[PDB]
């Protein structure tokens, strides 16, 4: 079936230059077009270019126009974008996605997207605090834990609760750009105050941009 | 660049309520008009293209209108599972344009916040930071109004919140302001609280605790 894959996102410096590729599967991109759409964070879905790969013909959004080319190969079924000069406002996640044209020009298979992330700044991994029950008051009946997963850079850090077994009544929060430039987020568990003591509240975070993998073990205080 | 303009700009609506969004081409585009949705953190999705044709696997609770230059994505009976974002496009000349989107949430019956204060762990506060945390779990509306007091004298700028998209479950929002302060600051005073305002509650609850390190 109909698939298409994104790949090689990431961090850049700008003025850097990113080269995305685009993977179909179930369809041979050279009887349809090939679009990059792309999409900055908490905004609306942006078109970037398009390529007819059997004429080769192009066409694209002004704001990219002269320092992107989207190209395609049709003998590797993969369809490209190489991104030049890179300016912040290119932070996105892209997809690359395809018309149909046989009925229609509506975008129906998209794929899953690559982040890239246009900027100055080095990488840097989550220090992972506690936050621990019990701080003034001990009974209650359900009881409230958490990690705070603070500054690291770039997008995304993953929090998981005792090895994905603990699933239940576990919010981690979307993540905040701090004045600093730098990223924070909550994941935040709750549980009964009977079992506090009765077993280990670990949680798991892994910053794949740092290769870091910190677990903390959050257990509880008096004051 | 024909623009699509697109309201409301977000909706609650019950379940089972009949759900209307539109956007307005701002020239004649035709037909050529396909709607999208867009679940949080994920891959836009075709639900109806050439303005009124549903695609094959979109469910017939969906529907398209067209009439001169607005456009109608229709849903008869919204079902729990239509918590998504929907966005419209033109893609009648070049560039595609798209619509700024349009939120929908669904509505449920006014849950209160169950409010909890934590303070800063002292592997943090060690590092000279302290990032005092407030919780409030599992209420609705969305809205609330949380408010620091640091031994009563409440802040300015200096706490950030964030918030979930509403559950899969019970459609409950949760939400956290994390007030951050240096070590040295953070020392001065001595009780450190939230007062949590919202419909769920009759009265401002207060979550407090009195500086730690003890």
């Amino acid at each position: 079936e109909v698939q298409l894959v994104e790949s090689g996102g990431g961090l850049v410096q700008p003025g850097g230059s990113l080269r995305l590729s685009c993977a179909a599967s179930g369809f041979n991109i050279k009887d349809t077009y090939i679009h990059w759409v792309r999409q900055a964070p908490g905004k609306g879905l942006e078109w970037v270019a398009r390529i007819y790969p059997t004429n080769g013909y192009t066409r694209y959004a002004d704001s990219v126009k002269g320092r992107f080319t989207i190209s395609a190969d049709t003998s590797k079924n993969t369809a490209y974008l190489q991104m030049n000069s890179l300016r912040a406002e290119d932070t996105a996640v892209y997809y690359c996605s395809r018309w149909g044209g046989d009925g229609f020009y509506a975008m129906d298979y998209w794929g899953q997207g690559t982040l890239v992330t246009v900027s100055s700044a080095s990488t840097k991994g989550p220090s992972v605090f506690p936050l621990a029950p019990s701080s003034k008051s001990t009974s209650g009946g359900t009881a409230a834990l958490g990690c705070l997963v603070k500054d690291y850079f770039p997008e995304p850090v993953t929090v998981s609760w005792n090895s994905g077994a603990l699933t239940s009544g576990v919010h981690t929060f979307p993540a905040v750009l701090q004045s600093s430039g730098l990223y924070s987020l909550s994941s935040v568990v709750t549980v009964p105050s009977s079992s506090l003591g009765t077993q280990t509240y670990i949680c798991n975070v892994n910053h794949k941009p740092s290769n870091t993998k910190v677990d903390k073990k959050v257990e509880p205080k008096s004051c | 660049d024909i623009q699509m303009t697109q309201s409301p700009s977000s909706l609650s609506a019950s379940v089972g309520d009949r759900v209307t969004i539109t956007c307005r081409a701002s020239q004649d585009v035709n037909t050529a008009v396909a709607w999208y949705q867009q679940k949080p953190g994920k891959a836009p999705k075709l639900l109806i293209y050439s303005a009124s044709f549903l695609e094959s696997g979109v469910p017939s609770r969906f529907s398209g209108s067209r009439s001169g230059t607005d456009f109608t994505l229709t849903i008869s009976s919204l079902q729990p599972e239509d918590f998504a974002t929907y966005y419209c496009q033109q893609h009648y000349t070049t560039p595609p344009t798209f619509g700024q989107g349009t939120k929908v949430e669904i509505k449920r019956t006014v849950a209160a916040p169950s409010v909890f204060i934590f303070p800063p762990s002292d592997e943090q506060l060690k590092s000279g930071t302290a990032s005092v945390v407030c919780l409030l779990n599992n209420f609705y509306p969305r809205e609330a109004k949380v408010q620091w007091k640091v031994d009563n004298a409440l802040q300015s700028g200096n706490s950030q919140e964030s918030v979930t998209e509403q559950d899969s479950k019970d459609s409950t929002y949760s939400l956290s302001s994390t007030l951050t302060l240096s070590k040295a600051d953070y020392e001065k005073h001595k009780v450190y609280a939230c007062e949590v305002t919202h419909q769920g509650l009759s009265s401002p609850v207060t979550k407090s605790f009195n500086r730690g390190e003890c």
